[PDB]
This record gives structure tokens, sequence and C-alpha cells, in this order.
């Protein structure tokens, strides 16, 4: 039945930069109904209950028709990475590991930031911005989803997901998303989450160079 | 280019590696002999004792010599050779605190279980959000006995009488499908120990642990979990000259399962990864789709990707908008309707123009006179133009499906307005009759089901340009 | 026929989904079973002195009260495929089986001189299907010594 | 062992025997009309096709199938987006279809 996920944070950690309203609004009630949903649609099917949030989320979305149930589940999939991708105070420059893999498939952190924030400038209407790995290639790049798309669909690890539906920012920053996307990569971000994160997506990745034999 | 990036690309690209041959001493004698030259004096050493060796004598007395008695000796000659990689150190990450919950998949499809009791099971699946810290982590209880564990419990009962019904079912079947046995196969026979777990008894998030039993180049390690399915982490290719220094058979590994699959479907119903050791380092080449069964029941090959969930075969792009195009005003029922007008008519004129021929016209009534049978229609009748036979069409429209009646009052009606018509003239305006008329209505009707499926189409392609999503289907 | 039609076709025409077991099944090579006796025992009973399954002049499969085995031999009519006439072949087998059963009487115990002796029976059912006509080509019994030493590795003869 | 019913496989949700209840939230009155009789209708629907057979069978093979599925009197079918059926339609039938694009 997938109960509530707790953020690793007390509705009060972030408020210089997101207030406890806001906390208590987005998680409390918005969250709390997308699961409520999600789970009364899982009461009726069981063919559904027996799937991973992962596959439920996969399958739920057909090859481009979702179902009557993408929307609550894949809703409830993204803010559970949503509020795991921050920390309270955190931010500023990355740590070992990303550091590298960034500047080696973007340039440098500034130039993350730029690009970041422009795709994160180009969405209109609601949606989600991402940072995620791609198989097939190995290359970190950002990436933008609407409405309740995942990256996860065409075989991409999420490592830093950002909301930019208008239900997040509007208790304290009303109509601007530069304030918002700013303070979020400025001291909202979790370094350690997209570490942690990046180091589980190497399992399923290898980003490296094999060891050829002199022979 | 040079042998560095050349050597590599045969590595990365096309899978190279260097497997050691286990040569014969006196195949052995001829790859370390033919270097010098044709015929010439052997003075090259090394070369010397690969010619001394050809003597088993000889070798008898190399081996008591070093010692290592016998069958020993033997076993010295399969060691990888080559840079012997420093041993496996496996750290974690924490204590393994875990819980206990019954598997979302149950019970089986199938399988009938009184609902409250699923009900209070469940509630285990709802518990799994909560999290732990090493506070309350240092307040072991640490009494060994009171756990609290009943949700499990119940689900234990349930399972427990499930592997107890449907074991002698589901091994026939096994018998049936499968013709022999190979890991990841259902473990029949006389290889069943009772006590092995069934399939639904695992789910992904669990940690298992087990001994690897098989090693497969093409497909990887086989762990046996202890299930009456094995595991299986998929390793392939060249990655195995490395971890074939870290995996050996009979190693007891800590395993953690990503998917369970079905059995009949999929080769392999259960994948899981090492977590003990950690051989992420290692690992290049993946599997894109998990291996499947082609069996010859599946007769459509497009039932066959909904089943494992893979890309369908493409077809080469028409390139036409299919938004823009003619509207279908065709309908399937008018193609019977003038087969049903003609039979008609050409039972009418032979009824009502030439009464005699059937003393009495009774089509209010009338009968079949041929027995007819719905599925032979073979009507082709080589019909000549006095050039050649060519196809043409006279089928059965055996009267059970023809409604005189309707035609007969109309026909005589028709028949009286062109009587009274030769006197004054008046122009006959007979174009449509009953059937020619539901042929135009038929094809209006068909024609709103077109008009309404264009008319969506305009609302649709909007709304997913607008979000992002597909309008072709993939592939 | 006598023990099982269906069950003893199935087991020949079987090849492994996965894998062959041993080589032998690798190279799918003709299907030459040793029925074992506790296959034959429905056919069995304590008077019988010798049991002999022919597979044509191919093999010849002997069983008797304390041991069994297998003679090999083999067959060739596309060396003549004019005159070639298999018809009366099993007549000059069983002929040379009696032949060398009355000539030999130590062949009842004996294993070895029992395999040796099973060796002129092949050769003369090999030379009779050479030949059109039962009683016409039947072989003499030089003709099969000359046969079975030619075809026969000086240590089997 | 039980194959998963076709029905199902191309994630066609048919609610078999419709109550009153949901016809008049969903409004299944105000829907075009369409009949036939001893008919073989190919489609290949680029819209999702709500479907109300009112009296008759549908006996509907998909492209290369070898199987079928069949229909009756109180269905609601929901033919997909992309499918590629072979309606095989036998005596009347009559029926009420409302082609729906992305949303509701």
């Amino acid at each position: 039945y997938y109960g509530l996920k707790k953020p690793p944070y007390n509705l009060d950690a972030l408020e210089p930069y997101m207030s406890q309203k806001t906390l208590e609004s987005h998680w409390g009630v918005q969250h709390r109904n997308y699961l409520e949903a999600l789970n009364r649609h899982l009461s009726r099917s069981d063919t559904l209950y027996g799937h991973t949030m992962d596959e439920l989320v996969k399958v739920t979305y057909n090859y481009g028709n979702p179902l009557p149930e993408f929307n609550d589940a894949a809703q409830v999939w993204n803010h559970d990475f949503f509020w795991e991708s921050m920390q309270p105070g955190g931010g500023e420059s990355p740590t070992l590991g990303l550091l590298q893999q960034i500047e080696k498939d973007f340039g440098s952190f500034p130039n993350f930031k730029e690009k970041f924030i422009e795709a994160a400038m180009t969405l209109f209407g609601s949606g989600w911005v991402w940072l995620v790995l791609k198989r097939k290639e190995k290359q970190l790049a950002v990436v933008k989803t609407s409405n309740a798309v995942t990256p996860i669909l065409w075989d991409d690890i999420p490592i830093i997901c950002l909301d930019l539906w208008e239900h997040a920012y509007y208790l304290d920053y009303k109509n601007d998303r530069a304030e918002y996307v700013n303070v979020f990569m400025n001291h909202l971000v979790s370094w350690h989450a997209a570490t942690a994160r990046l180091a589980r997506a190497q399992a399923f990745v290898n980003l490296g160079e094999p060891k050829i034999p002199v022979a | 280019e040079t042998e560095e990036e050349a050597r590599k690309r045969n590595w990365v690209e096309r899978g190279w590696a260097p497997w050691e041959e286990i040569l014969s001493p006196e195949a052995d004698f001829a790859r370390k002999s033919l270097n010098e030259g044709e015929e010439v004096a052997l003075k090259n050493p090394d070369t010397i004792e690969a010619f001394k060796m050809l003597k088993p004598s000889y070798r008898k007395k190399k081996m008591e010599e070093m010692g290592l008695t016998e069958d020993e000796y033997y076993a010295r000659q399969f060691d990888i050779k080559g840079e012997i990689l420093d041993p496996l150190e496996t750290y974690w990450d924490g204590p393994l605190v875990v819980r206990h919950v019954a598997p979302r998949d149950w019970p089986p499809p199938g399988w009938e279980v009184d609902r409250k009791e699923l009900e209070f099971i469940r509630e285990g699946h709802k518990m799994m959000a909560e999290r732990v810290d090493m506070k309350e982590l240092d307040n072991v209880i640490r009494e060994k006995e009171g756990m609290c564990m009943d949700r499990y419990k119940v689900f234990l009962k349930q399972y427990q009488e499930w592997v107890e019904f449907n074991k002698d079912k589901l091994e026939e079947e096994s018998y049936e499908h499968d013709q022999d046995y190979h890991p990841g196969r259902r473990k029949r026979g006389k290889d069943y120990e009772e006590g092995m777990y069934e399939l639904p008894f695992y789910y992904p998030g669990q940690i298992c642990l087990g001994k690897v039993t098989t090693l497969h180049l093409y497909q990887g390690a086989f762990v046996d979990v202890g299930g009456v399915y094995e595991g299986w982490v998929p390793i392939k290719g060249n990655d195995w000259y490395w971890i074939r220094q870290h995996i050996k058979v009979g190693m007891h590994v800590m395993v953690e399962i990503l998917a369970k699959r079905d059995p009949y479907r999929f080769r392999f119903p259960l994948e899981l990864r090492f977590v003990d050791p950690n051989i992420d380092h290692l690992l290049f080449q993946r599997f894109e789709y998990p291996p499947i069964f082609h069996r010859d029941e599946d007769t459509n090959l497009d039932e066959l990707r909904r089943d494992c969930r893979r890309p369908p075969f493409p077809r080469k792009d028409p390139g036409v908008k299919v938004e823009e195009e003619p509207l279908l005003s065709d309908h399937p029922y008018v193609d019977k309707l003038w087969q049903i007008n003609v039979a008609e008519q050409m039972i009418l004129d032979d009824m009502e123009a030439n009464p005699d021929k059937y003393k009495g016209k009774k089509l209010s009534e009338l009968t079949d006179e041929e027995e007819f049978d719905e599925e032979h229609s073979v009507e082709y009748t080589k019909v000549q133009y006095k050039k050649s036979l060519l196809p043409k069409t006279i089928l059965k429209t055996s009267v059970k499906e023809l409604d005189l009646e309707s035609a007969f009052a109309e026909r005589q009606l028709h028949n009286r307005l062109q009587k009274e018509a030769e006197e004054r003239g008046e122009d006959y305006k007979v174009d449509k009759l009953r059937r020619n008329i539901e042929m135009d209505e038929y094809d209006f009707i068909h024609w709103r089901r077109s008009f309404e499926e264009r008319e969506a189409l305009l609302r649709d392609i909007s709304c997913r340009q607008a979000l992002g999503l597909p309008l072709q289907e993939p592939g | 026929f006598l023990l099982d039609e269906d069950h003893y076709e199935r087991r020949k025409n079987y090849r492994p989904q996965y894998y062959s077991e041993n080589y032998e099944q690798s190279k799918n090579r003709r299907d030459y079973y040793h029925y074992t006796r506790e296959e034959i025992s429905p056919l069995w009973h304590d008077g019988l002195k010798f049991l002999f399954v022919t597979d044509g002049t191919l093999r010849i499969h002997y069983y008797a009260p304390s041991f069994d085995g297998v003679v090999v031999g083999t067959e060739d009519v596309l060396i003549t495929p004019f005159t070639c006439d298999r018809t009366g072949s099993g007549d000059a087998v069983v002929a040379g089986i009696m032949r060398k059963l009355t000539s030999h009487p130590e062949m009842y115990e004996d294993q070895d001189v029992l395999e040796r002796q099973l060796r002129f029976s092949i050769a003369a059912g090999i030379i009779s299907q050479w030949t059109i006509g039962a009683v016409r080509g039947f072989p003499t019994e030089s003709a099969t010594q000359n046969l079975k030493e030619q075809v026969y590795v000086p240590s089997m003869w | 062992r039980i194959e998963k019913p076709l029905e199902e496989l191309y994630k066609i949700r048919v609610e078999r025997k419709v109550s009153p209840e949901r016809l008049n939230e969903l409004g299944v009155s105000r829907w075009t009309t369409w009949k036939t009789g001893k008919c073989r209708l190919p489609w290949d629907w680029h819209v999702d096709q709500l479907v109300y057979i009112e009296e008759g069978e549908v006996r509907v093979v998909p492209e290369g199938s070898k199987h079928y599925m069949s229909f009756k009197a109180g269905d609601l079918v929901r033919y997909p987006k992309w499918f590629e059926a072979d309606l095989w339609f036998n005596a009347f039938y009559q029926e009420r279809y409302s082609f729906r694009a992305y949303g509701d």
C-alpha cells in the first residue's frame, strides 16, 4: 500500500528558504492525496498490487498511452524523489566523484548551473526538471518532463529532480521561477543525495574504462 | 592505429580476450619451436624444455624433483596466466536492519484466500516506509525471543498450504512445457528435496545468501538461493576474464533480488546482483532485454512482444500524415446487400414476369428450393468473354436471408406506374428501390464513424504535442 | 513391437534441448540402443539359453543367462546399386548363427568366443544382400570367412 | 496454468454487464449509433473508442492472431489507440461509440 515516506528532515528545517506551511501543504495534503488515490486504485486491481513501484510506474504508463493509473503513481514516485533530493542547509559546490563526472560531461559547475537554470526556465505549464544519467551512452544530461512524466520510462536513472509545478512555489515566491530555482540550486540541493544516487546507479551503468591486458 | 588503441578496439567492440589455452606437450613444442626456422638447431631456452618434455618419464622427473606428487601436477596447468588480481575485499554500509513482510504478489492468480486475512497481511507492506536511526538501534532488546512478527506468520500458514496442494500440479506442468533441465528451470524429479521455497516466496528487495553452483560464459553465474528456481546474475562476454578471479564454484555469497519473472515466458525467472562481493566496477556488457522463450504455442508474433514488453517490429515510414486523408465511406454490409438485392430481382423477375414457371407465386411464405450451408462459397465459375476464361461472381444467396415480401408489394406498385404512364407520357421517376436506399443509408452510417474518428484526431494531435507524448506508436 | 512401439519410437528420436551429454550425442549418429536386461525381462524365462536381436546386419545384441552384449557390424548395398536385393539376408544370418552354434559348443559360456564367432553371421548377411533372389546368391563358407577377415581387424576376427 | 486473456493483453478494458447508474454519469445516450449485419470490418484505430454494444456479437480478432475475443449486449469495450483488429460481425449488431482523445 506504500505508506507515506517521511522527508529526512522536519517540516521547519528549510524555513528561511521553504516555508513551514509550504511543506505542510505540499506533503501533508498533496502527496498524501496522490498516495490515497493510488491506494484506492490499488485496492481494486490485484495484478497491479503485485507490481513494484518502478514496475507500476513503467506499466501503468503504456508505450505512450497512460492508463487511469499513471498520474497518481508517477506523482507519488516523483514526490518521493523530490523529498529525498534535499538536505537542510545544503547546496554550494559538489563533492568528490560527482564533480569529475559533471566536469567531464558538462565542462564545469557554472556550466551545469547555467544549463540547469535555462532548461528549468524553458518549461511551459506544470512539469519537472531533471539531471539524469543516460544508459547506452553513459553521460550526465539535463532533461525536462511535463505533467507527471518521469525519465525512468526510457531507461534513464534520475539523479536530481526539481518540482516545477505551480503548487510548489506559490506560498512564498508567487509568480516567478527565477528566485525559486536559484534558491533550490544554491541552498536546497543535496549533493550528498545526488552522490549516493550516482553511486547506486554505478551498479547498472559502468562509467569507466576496461582493464585491457597487455598480452 | 598502434597496438595500444587497436588492441583496445578488439576488446571493447569485438569482445577479444586472451583466454589461456591448455596445450598438450606435443602441441606445446610446436609453438615454441616454429619461431626459429624450418630445420635449425634448437638452442633457445624454454624450447629445449618443450622438446625434452615430450618424454613422459622426464615429466615424472620434473614433477617429483619439484614435489606436488601426482594429481596436482596435472591441475597446475589450468591456472590463470597474466595479471593475477589482488583478492577481493567487501566493505558494508552499516547495519543490515531488515523487516519481514510478505511478498506483494500474493496470492498467485487463481488461488483463493479470505480477503480479510490478506487485509491484515497487507498492512505489513504499508509499514515499509518509516526509517530507522542509529538512535533506537543502540536500544537493542536482545532477548532471543518474543518477536512481534504476526502478519508474516499468517502468510506462512497460507503459503504452507499452497505448497502442499499445488506441488503435484506444478511438477507435472514443468514436465510438460520444458523438456530438459537448465539452470533457472523448475527443480523437478530426483533433484527436488522436500522443503525448497517456491517462487511466490520471493520478491524484489529481499536480500539473500546462497552458493555459486554454475558459471556460464554467455549467461552469468547461477547461485542456489534456496528455492525450486535458481538465481541468475547476468554476466556475459569477456567480463569473465577478470570476474572469474573473484567468483568461484561453491562460494557463499549475499545477493539481492532485482526482479522475479514468469518462468513460462522468461528463460531465467530470478535476477540478482552480487551484494557480497561487489563486482559492479568490472561489469561492462549488460543485457538490454531479459531472455525469453519462443515456443510453438505462440502463433502471433505481435502477442509475444506484449507478453515480454519488447518493442514491436518497425515498419518503413509511409510518409503520409494519416491526419489529412480521404474519409472512408464504404460499409461492410453493402457488399452483402448487393448480393441480397440481386437475388431478389433474380427470383422476382423469374416469378412475376413469368408466373407460369412456378405455377403459384407464394412469396409471402416462400420456402427454399435447394439445401444451403453457410460455410461454402467458391463462386468464380470461369466466365468467358469470347476471349478466355476469367473469374466472375455468381454467389449463393439462399432465401433464408431473403425478405421477398417487401419487394413483392413494391414491384407491382412500380409496374402499375409504368403501364399507366404509356398514355400521358409523364416521366417515369423510378431510380431507387428499398435495397438501394439502404445502400446509401448504411454508407451514411459508416461515414459518421469515419467522421468523428478523424475529428477526434484533431484534439488528440494537439494534446500530445503540447505535452510530449508520442504521436506514432514506438517502432 | 512386442514390448512397446510408441515408447521405443519416442526414445529413438530424441535430441537434448540444451547441450549434449557426452560427445557422441553431439554427433547425431544412428541410434543403436542396447536394451538392458530389465526391459527384456517380460520376454525372458528360465529355459532360455540365448536371445538375439538383429538390427539388420548392422548389429546383433546377444543376451545370455549370465552376460549380454552387442556385436558390431556394417552393411553395403550401394556397392552394387543395380544387383542389390535385401530379401533372404535374415535367413543367412540365422543359418550362420546356427552353424557356428553347432560347430563350436563352447560359445554358450564364453563371451569372447561368442563375440568372435558372431561376426561370421554378419559377414554372411552382408554377402547375401549383393544379388537378386533369396536362394540364388546365398554365400559360401569360404566367401563368408573371406569377407569377415577383410572387414574386421585381425584382433577381432 | 491460465494464459492471460487476450481481452487484457492489449489493455482493452471491458466492463461486462454495465450497471445503469454508470451510464448516466457517462452519458451513453448521446452517442452516435452504428449498425451492421454479416460483415468483416478491419480497422486501425487512431483514437480510443468506448463502445456500448446493444444487441449482437463482435468476435474481434487482432491482426495476425489465431484466437479471438467475443462480446455481446451490455459491454463497455475500450478499444485502444494504435490497435489493429479484424471485427467479424455475424447477424444484426447495434452499438453506441464515443471516440475519446487524451483526457476523460
